[PDB]
Parts: C-alpha cells; structure tokens; sequence
C-alpha cells in the first residue's frame, strides 16, 4: 500500500524483495522497503525459535 | 545422542545372599578403593562417560565387609581419602594426573 | 535459563547473517561501491589510454 | 568497503534485536555487547563461531535463598574450592573455553 501510493509496484520473491520502476526508488520508500524485509525475516527467525 | 553417555554402568551383581560380599584388599590404593576412570579415544578425542568408570573394593564391598591392612592405608596415603568417603559419603574413582 | 535461550537463538542466527548479505539495500550499496570503483577505474584507462 | 559495508550492516541488524535483550538483561551490557561484536567480526572477515565457547556457563542455582546456600566441603583442595577448568582433547591439544 504504501509503494502504490509512492506510485511504484511492490514486487515480492519470498525472502527477496525489491522494487519496479523507472529510475531509483524514493529514499523513504526504500528504507521502509528494508525495514518490512527485516521484519519478515524477523518473523522467520521467531518462527523458527 | 551418543548411547554411551546415557547407559547404567554395571557395578556388581548381587552375591546372592549368604555367604556376604566380603572383599580383602591388601594393596590398599585409591584406584583399587574407590576404583578407576577410563578414557576411550576415537579419532583422537579424549572422550569419557559412565561407562567407563571401573568399580574399586569400595564398590563390591556395598552390603558386605571391606577387608583393609591398616598397613596399607597408613604407607600409601590413603587414609584421609578413606575417612573421607566413610564420613562424608565421597567415593571418586580415581584418574591419571594428565 | 531465559539468557541461555536468547544466546542459543543470536547463535543460531548465523543463517540469518548469511542471507542478510542478499538484501536489496545491501546489494545495491555494493553495486553503488562497484561503479564508483569501476569509474575511477574507468577515467584512469581513459587517461592512461 | 564490501567488508566495511557488510560489518555496517550486521551491526545495524544486531542492534534492534539487541534492545530487548538489553533491556530483559542490565547486567549483561558487557556479554551481550562482545556477542555482537563477535557476530559483526564474523560478518566482516568470516570464522565461523564456536557455540559452546560463546555459551553462558551456568555455576550456581539459586532455588528460594532460604535456608542460604551452605557448602560444606570437607576436601579443600584448590579444584574443589576455586572451581575447575577441564580441557579437551584434540589428537593431544588441550583446548578449553
């Protein structure tokens, strides 16, 4: 939701994540990117405790 | 799990009653006391577990009669290991220093 | 007991640790790092050629 | 700066799971601390961690403080007073941690 309303597509691979679009993503954006990306593999490594 | 760590060491076997477990033991030492701790070396690793814990005269003397020379416990300096294990219930098989 | 199960799972996150290293925004630093590398690279060929 | 940039990295992680353990444990600022900069170290240039030599060692238990801890120990000798430090073996070197 918050990369469509960036005006950019989130693009999810399981662990790998990124995003598609022209040019380099917004700075806000990406740190939001990474810190969503932290937190799943979080979840997994909770999941795994 | 290694299966080694994890099994009941044979000691003794019961002597079946009469006559009592009667153990004389003239060499008076603490690996002939209080018994013996091996060591079994796979690849080079020295490795220990209850296994290997050789019973001494203290252990097959358990419901019987432990036979001593004082002689014995006087030269060999084991006396004060045997009150030990008398009065405060301590019996450790003995180990090579290294 | 409690440090003993938070050690154990900062242990196991050595895993963790290893896919970290194929995040976005750490491959994208690395590749900022490489074209910065291959330009004065690039611009020392220039010269020398 | 690869190395620099992943040392970066892994310390930035370890911090955010390291608050609650922080705040869970006052005390151990110091372990905690060496454990990610262990962990960063290993990031940066790569030796693989030892679990049982970056493990807490339990010595003593405490069940309810009442009647206090008596420790009667008739054979004082300096293993059994101080404590002991037993080694491995490694086709004859003696490690420990």
């Amino acid at each position: 939701r918050e990369a469509q309303e960036a005006g950019f597509a989130l693009s999810t691979n399981g662990e790998r994540l990124e995003l598609t679009g022209p040019g380099p993503v917004p700075a806000e954006l990406s740190a939001r990117l990474e810190e969503v990306t932290l937190g799943s593999l979080a979840a997994s490594a909770e999941l795994e405790v | 799990l290694d299966p080694a760590q994890w099994r009941p060491n044979l000691l003794t076997s019961s002597s079946s009653g009469t006559p009592p477990p009667i153990v004389y033991e003239p060499y008076a030492t603490a690996p002939r006391l209080f018994g013996r701790l091996d060591y079994l070396v796979d690849r080079g690793v020295w490795s220990t577990n209850v296994s290997l814990i050789r019973p001494g005269a203290v252990h097959r003397a358990q419901g019987g009669y432990l036979i001593l020379d004082a002689l014995s416990l006087k030269r060999e300096g084991t006396w004060e290991a045997f009150k030990r294990a008398l009065r405060n219930g301590q019996v450790e098989p003995v180990t090579e220093p290294q | 007991i409690h440090l003993a199960e938070a050690v154990e799972g900062l242990l196991l996150e050595v895993n963790r640790l290893d896919e970290l290293f194929r995040q976005g925004s750490f491959l994208r630093e690395k590749t900022q790092l490489e074209a910065r590398f291959k330009e004065a690279r690039e611009q020392q060929l220039e010269a020398l050629r | 700066a690869l190395r620099r940039l992943r040392r970066d990295w892994a310390l930035h992680y370890l911090n955010n799971r390291f608050e609650p353990l922080f705040q869970r444990f006052p005390q151990a600022r110091a372990y905690l601390e060496a454990l990610r900069a262990r962990l960063a170290r290993y990031a940066e240039t790569g030796e693989p961690l030892d679990p049982a030599q970056w493990r807490p060692n339990l010595l003593t238990s405490s069940s309810s403080g009442t009647p206090p801890p008596i420790v009667y120990e008739p054979y004082a000798t300096a293993p059994r007073l101080f404590g002991r430090l037993d080694y491995l073996v490694d086709r004859g070197v003696w490690s420990t941690n």
